[PDB]
């Protein structure tokens, strides 16, 4: 078959982008070479099939809140970004993005992908978010939000440790296919 | 261009690899093998030996140097590779069926500032290409064969601006004239081309290098050819835009409004500076 059109929603500064372009490069987060265009073509293979996955970028800006939905028609899965260190961006999945998807496009699947899970158990971010009374999230307190929300499922990952990388796409294709 | 399969470098950093110490592959995976993978396998296989804590992957592609490295632990540098060629090498593999049958050299792009910082502004980028050369080639009887020689390039950060501007002209030149047509595909690298709204879009590219005319014609051999890119690019949009009209139906229709409106935007905004 074709292309699949994936949309990546989800704030800036949870390394979204970040992920993006160092899974399809198949670079460290520290080797990308980067560029100045957006979006980023992968192909994964699953089951031994390869399939093609159109991976759209979009900015979470308020900036931005009347051009981006145009990217949303004929849409086959969504990412929704949240960065597990940052639970300004974890509010923002209740309330901005899920929201705003479900609202253009209320038959189409999406997804919760944490993000940035390396700096969960890393000591000098946990007492720093601690520092202004805020938890990173645990798995538990975001698989329920996707229970909650009708999401595929929960993901996350991280674009330094490769941890679940390959899962977060994996599963996007893959519930595309349904 | 993984009718050849996929290519990753790996290097063995430490006395406790006994003899892979100081040596370096080239492995040869199957097509589409992700970089997770591999080093999951390397880090996941010398884990079950000296210990989890030992295995220490070098999340990097600059050179090792050998100092800054503990010596109690075990290092492997993972760096994915592609086939590098001639002209002439290239050329042939596109008249002749069978192509996969030389492959002795490698490359790989690591970037940097002159900072030491891997990423910069548009204009303190820069990007070393090296070239691996292995000792046999691929296909062998071996699934790794080892590195004998090496040789780094360094491109300026207009010859960078030039190569991303070039793979993102043919990017839409192949989704354009492709047959059945991709819209989804089509879309995605026009919209990303012309109404970028993450990264800083290929303005900013003509902006910080074609705004002067240089002195040193040394530098003029650059300065032209970012601006004749800029015009086959410029061209490749148009095609794509007029292409991506056809293949809508209505729900799409403010949708490419607004990609062609930000194409109008942008040429406008080039057309001082290619010509």
């Amino acid at each position: 078959m074709q292309t699949i059109k994936c949309v990546v929603v989800g704030d800036g500064a949870v390394g979204k982008t970040c992920l993006l372009i160092s899974y399809t490069t198949n670079k460290f987060p520290s080797e990308y070479v980067p560029t100045v265009f957006d979006n980023y073509a992968v192909t994964v293979m699953i089951g031994g099939e390869p399939y093609t996955l159109g991976l759209f970028d979009t900015a979470g800006q308020e900036d931005y809140d009347r051009l981006r939905p145009l990217s949303y028609p004929q849409t086959d899965v969504f990412l929704v970004c949240f960065s597990v260190v940052s639970p300004s961006s974890f509010e923002n999945v209740k309330e901005k993005w899920v929201p705003e998807i479900t609202h253009h496009c209320p038959k189409t699947p999406f997804l919760l992908v944490g993000t940035q899970i390396d700096l969960r158990d890393d000591p000098s971010t946990i007492e720093k978010l601690a520092k202004n009374k805020q938890k990173p999230i645990t798995p538990e307190t975001a698989e329920k939000l996707a229970r909650d929300l009708k999401a595929v499922k929960y993901v996350e990952c991280s674009a330094l440790t490769q941890k679940g990388l390959k899962n977060v796409f994996d599963e996007a294709i893959l519930a595309a296919l349904e | 261009e993984r009718m050849f399969g996929t290519y990753f470098r790996v290097g063995f950093y430490g006395t406790k690899f006994g003899d892979l110490d100081e040596q370096e592959f080239v492995y040869k995976e199957p097509a589409y093998t992700k970089l997770a993978e591999i080093s999951h396998r390397l880090e996941g296989f010398y884990g079950e030996r000296f210990g989890e804590d030992v295995v220490e992957v070098i999340k990097d592609s600059n050179p090792v140097d050998k100092c800054k490295l503990d010596p109690n632990k075990a290092y492997i540098q993972i760096t994915y590779v592609e086939p590098y060629f001639d002209t002439y090498e290239m050329k042939d593999r596109i008249t002749y069926f069978d192509k996969n049958y030389n492959l002795r050299r490698f490359m790989y792009c690591t970037p940097f500032t002159l900072d030491g910082r891997a990423h910069g502004e548009l204009h303190e980028q820069f990007k070393r290409k090296t070239i691996l050369t292995t000792s046999h080639a691929f296909p062998y009887i071996k699934t790794r064969v080892n590195v004998t020689h090496k040789e780094e390039i360094i491109l300026t950060p207009i010859e960078v601006a030039i190569e991303d501007m070039q793979k993102k002209t043919q990017e839409l030149a192949f989704a354009t004239h492709q047959d059945p047509a991709d819209p989804k595909m089509l879309q995605m690298v026009l919209q990303g081309s012309v109404g970028t709204t993450v990264n800083q879009g290929p303005l900013e590219v003509a902006q910080v290098f074609l705004s002067e005319i240089p002195s040193d014609p040394k530098l003029f051999r650059h300065h032209n050819k970012l601006r004749l890119c800029f015009k086959d690019f410029t061209k490749r949009c148009e095609d794509a835009l007029r292409k991506n009209k056809s293949l809508i139906g209505p729900d799409q229709k403010e949708y490419q409004r607004e990609l062609e409106r930000n194409y109008h935007r942008l040429k406008e905004a080039l057309q001082p500076l290619i010509n």
